[PDB]
């Protein structure tokens, strides 16, 4: 139903190993469809999705432009939050930026991030209503200098009015692609811990989008309170991986059942094994 | 796309 | 099971001589791993991945080749260099070991200096009679001995021992054993021991009583 | 600051003898300074291609590396990884079921 | 390639109604989105005005009310009207359009 | 520093089985890529790999040992174990045992233990019967050759010095040779000049500690 358009910015800082190591990654959903490395061979956005390799070379130009654009704009920027937060030069340091929309079922804008980050923790964000900063103790200073800078109207300007419609067209252009919802593939596997005890895995495999559910029912409530569980894990081929398991005291598992919830399901899968 | 203009913190 | 085949099952270079192992797989491995066993030593890692030199391995040693086809080169030989090197593989998990190439140092030919020594008296008086011949200080360890009883020919009642290459000159010693029993030695005389050698010209005997 | 959080696996189910994408995803850490191989009874494996570096909400990275691998009854994979918070290497086995 | 020929400037007396311009040639899909900017000599870049495709319409709130933004698809037009100019509004303005990256040259604006 | 010490009986009789232990230091086993592997040379010939012990209790074996191998561990106390069960004479080798570490390149087997030789036979232990090797009446114009014949001992361990260490410029001892009957047989020889054959004393000096036997058996010329 939902979707929407990410970009992420990773600036480091090396101290004595060149000039900073800046990548940039857009994401619509959880398709990566563009990236930028500036240790790469080629000093251009690479397409990471086929349904956007056709987009006209102006448009490459201007994504390249864009990008280089914010790498200087970075370097600028760890060289400022340096002397901000008084810190030596010899210290290795990250920035981190991610801005984009939100997208309902009604194809409208839903939602607009800018966040920016420094050393791995929050330095300033553009709120909710796209009109206000939320900053830290020395990121009060940028706040005051994007006010006057009036950026938090521009990044309004860009989330509200051409995120979402770039946004639409990277879904019209990846309708098979970004509107697809792959149903997991799901089994439940068997080994023994001890003769008194075995575990019993509920497993989720190759399902887009990355969002799911895996609850152990105990013939009734939720047993996500004994239940090992593992973070819903990149296939690679696009798709997306995710397994529950809990301890059955050998020989009541038909009294165990996962449940796996998911977009792609008709109805809610119900295992026994 | 991306950002057209990105103000220095 | 990949079944690593050394080459040279021996190999003779002198200090100076490029020395080059090879180790053959009988399936593709990726990495081969040398090991050098000094005799009376556990072995020791030697070239840890395909060319890396492990801890306190000279700087002439050198590893090379991929697929099914590895070396192991010494630039420059030192008489530190003679060992016996193992190829190892771990791509498949029934590690494989080589059979093993013993580097030994070459050396000028040098002749074996033939002995014979008859069995002793306390010996004999023991129920067994062993005639023991040696070869002293021959560098080629392609010696053979061959033992006559009564000038009649005898093949299969010797046990040959060989120690290491002396360290001091690079040469070998040989013996051989001939046992018998009590009768079976009474029954003979002038027992004597012919050795050929690629030093020896011709045939030296050493016989006695 | 923050320690990886690693998941050796394989993109489909392990049948022995044939082909397969041996990911390793090391997520959740900071900063992105890591190094990442995938080894093959503890030698490396070529032609590690991973993904580009993204974050997650909270700022921490995440990073997927995958080879092409085939899995056999007895030779193990395992991924090793080396950040800032490691004192040494931790290297996670590749469990055919889990 | 792509050109942004704007002009429209100059030297305006305090309340005018100055009427920037600019257009592209060279890239026939420039129309997609293009913004407005501003840079008083020592002064960073400041954001003055967008609009989209469809003739959305954004302003700073320095600007909200007395500036106005407008295009035209046919001749690839953009403008921006400047009712009521300020003194504090004396700035080299720069025409960007947001697919192509691309800054325009600079048109001066300057009021007394 | 890193150190490995295999233990293990020295001689077993056939069919018995076999205890090997490895205790090490320096390394914990628990520790995320660390290996303890088991290698045995048989007498001189070459390596072979036997079993393999991981840092998660994972196993592996030698296919062509796998029934007959069990390798287990005991991180609390820094041991690894080896059972070889109903061994033959063709387990008769050096035990080694093996670290692996997968955390640094470079550390498969990266060290080794000082190996435990085991001989395997239905022999009992013996004492040497030290014999000597006149050098030959007709004595050259050179050096001679003196010696003595260490024969029908048990187990392999023997040492022959020659005037109690005091010649061992020139003495060749020979590997100790299988006899048929299962026991071992080694000759020491010295060589020294003719004009020092009579007049000179020589006395060879055995230390078989398995049997707890030293000899020193006077060499004189033959009559």
């Amino acid at each position: 139903g939902s979707h929407s358009m990410r970009y992420f910015f990773t600036s480091v800082s090396r101290p004595g190993r060149g000039e900073p190591r800046f990548i940039a990654v857009g994401y619509v959903d959880d398709t990566q469809f563009v990236r930028f490395d500036s240790d790469a061979a080629s000093q251009r956005m690479e397409p990471r999705a086929p349904w956007i390799e056709q987009e006209g070379p102006e448009y490459w130009d201007g994504e390249t432009r864009k990008v280089k654009a914010h790498s200087q704009t970075h370097r600028v920027d760890l060289g400022t939050l340096r002397g901000y937060y008084n810190q030596s030069e010899a210290g290795s340091h990250t920035v981190q930026r991610m801005y984009g929309c939100d997208v309902g079922s009604d194809w409208r804008f839903l939602r607009g991030y800018h966040q920016y980050a420094y050393d791995g923790k929050d330095y300033i964000a553009l709120k909710e209503d796209l009109r206000s900063w939320t900053a830290a103790d020395a990121a009060q200073t940028t706040k005051h200098k994007w006010e006057a800078a009036h950026v938090a109207e521009q990044l309004r300007a860009y989330l509200e009015g051409t995120c979402v419609e770039w946004l639409r067209r990277y879904l019209e252009n990846g309708k098979e692609t970004l509107q697809r919802t792959d149903a997991p593939k799901t089994h439940m596997t068997h080994h023994a811990v001890s003769d008194h005890e075995a575990t019993l895995r509920c497993w989720a495999l190759s399902f887009y989008p990355a969002e799911i559910t895996l609850t152990w029912q105990r013939d009734g409530e939720d047993q996500t309170q004994d239940t090992e569980l593992v973070e819903t894990r990149p296939a690679g081929d696009g798709t997306f991986q995710k397994w529950a398991a809990v301890v059955v005291p050998s020989g009541q598992e038909q009294r165990y059942t996962c449940h796996v919830q998911h977009e792609g399901l008709p109805k809610p899968l119900t295992l026994r094994w | 796309s991306l950002l057209m203009w990105i103000t220095q913190c | 099971q990949i079944v690593l085949t050394q080459s040279p099952a021996i190999m003779s270079a002198s200090p100076g001589e490029k020395v080059t192992i090879t180790c053959s797989a009988s399936s593709s491995v990726s990495y081969m791993h040398w090991f050098q066993q000094k005799p009376g030593t556990s072995p020791k890692l030697w070239i840890y991945s395909t060319s890396n030199l492990a801890s306190g391995v000279p700087a002439r040693f050198s590893g090379s080749g991929s697929g099914t086809s590895y070396s192991l080169t010494i630039s420059r030989m030192e008489a530190e260099d003679a060992a016996t090197y193992y190829c190892h593989q771990r791509s498949s998990y029934p590690l494989t070991f080589g059979a093993g190439t013993k580097l030994e140092i070459k050396r000028t030919v040098a002749a074996p200096s033939v002995f014979i020594f008859p069995p002793s008296d306390e010996q004999l008086k023991s129920g067994t009679a062993s005639v023991v011949c040696l070869l002293n200080n021959f560098y080629p360890r392609e010696a053979k001995v061959q033992w006559k009883v009564d000038n009649a020919l005898q093949s299969g009642n010797s046990q040959e021992s060989v120690t290491e290459q002396d360290s001091k000159d690079s040469t070998y010693s040989l013996s051989s054993t001939l046992t018998l029993s009590k009768a079976d030695y009474e029954k003979h005389k002038v027992y004597a021991c012919e050795v050929t050698h690629q030093g020896l010209s011709s045939p030296v005997t050493k016989s006695f009583n | 600051q923050r320690t990886p959080k690693i998941q050796v696996y394989s993109r489909h189910p392990a049948e022995n003898g044939k082909s397969n994408f041996l990911n390793c995803y090391v997520s959740g850490f900071h900063p992105s300074d890591i190094e990442v191989d995938l080894l093959k009874n503890g030698e490396r494996i070529e032609k590690v291609e991973h993904s580009d570096l993204s974050f997650s909400k909270d700022w921490s990275f995440y990073l997927l590396y995958y080879t092409e691998f085939t899995p056999t009854e007895k030779d193990e994979y395992a991924c090793r990884v080396n950040h800032v918070t490691l004192s040494q290497p931790k290297i996670v086995k590749w469990d055919r079921d889990m | 390639q792509v050109q942004l020929q704007e002009s429209g400037g100059g030297l305006v007396q305090a309340g005018g109604s100055l009427r920037l311009s600019c257009a592209a040639s060279g890239n026939i899909s420039a129309v997609y989105t293009m913004g407005w900017y501003r840079q008083a000599p020592g002064k960073e870049r400041e954001f003055v005005a967008a609009i989209d495709y469809g003739g959305s319409t954004y302003y700073a709130d320095s600007v909200k009310g007395r500036f106005t933004i407008s295009r035209d698809n046919a001749k690839n037009t953009v403008y921006l009207q400047m009712n009521s100019l300020k003194p504090e509004d004396t700035a080299v303005y720069y025409c960007a359009s947001y697919y192509h990256g691309y800054w325009g040259q600079g048109t001066q604006v300057t009021v007394s | 520093q890193v150190t490995l010490k295999e233990s293990g009986p020295g001689i077993l009789q056939p069919s018995q089985t076999l205890s090997l232990t490895c205790s090490f230091s320096g390394f914990s086993l628990s520790t995320s890529g660390m290996g303890v592997s088991w290698i045995r040379q048989p007498s001189g010939k070459g390596l072979e790999w036997l079993a393999h012990i991981y840092w998660d209790d994972d196993k592996r074996y030698n296919p062509s040992l796998k029934s007959r191998l069990t390798i287990s561990k005991d991180t609390s106390s820094n041991q690894v174990f080896l059972k070889i069960t109903s061994v033959d004479t063709a387990d008769t080798a050096t035990y080694y045992c093996a670290r692996v570490y997968y955390g640094y390149d470079g550390g498969f087997f990266d060290y080794w233990g000082q190996g435990t030789t085991l001989t395997v036979s239905s022999a009992s232990t013996k004492g040497p019967s030290v014999f000597p090797l006149a050098p030959s009446s007709k004595t050259s114009g050179g050096t001679a050759a003196l010696g003595c014949l260490v024969k029908d001992y048990f187990p392999e361990p023997v040492t022959v010095s020659w005037n109690s260490g005091a010649l061992t410029s020139g003495v060749h001892t020979f590997p100790a040779v299988l006899q048929s009957s299962g026991l071992y047989s080694l000759s020491s020889v010295v060589t020294v000049p003719s004009s020092s054959l009579g007049t000179q004393t020589y006395i060879c000096n055995v230390n078989h500690k398995p049997s707890n036997t030293k000899v020193d058996k006077k060499v004189e010329p033959k009559s």
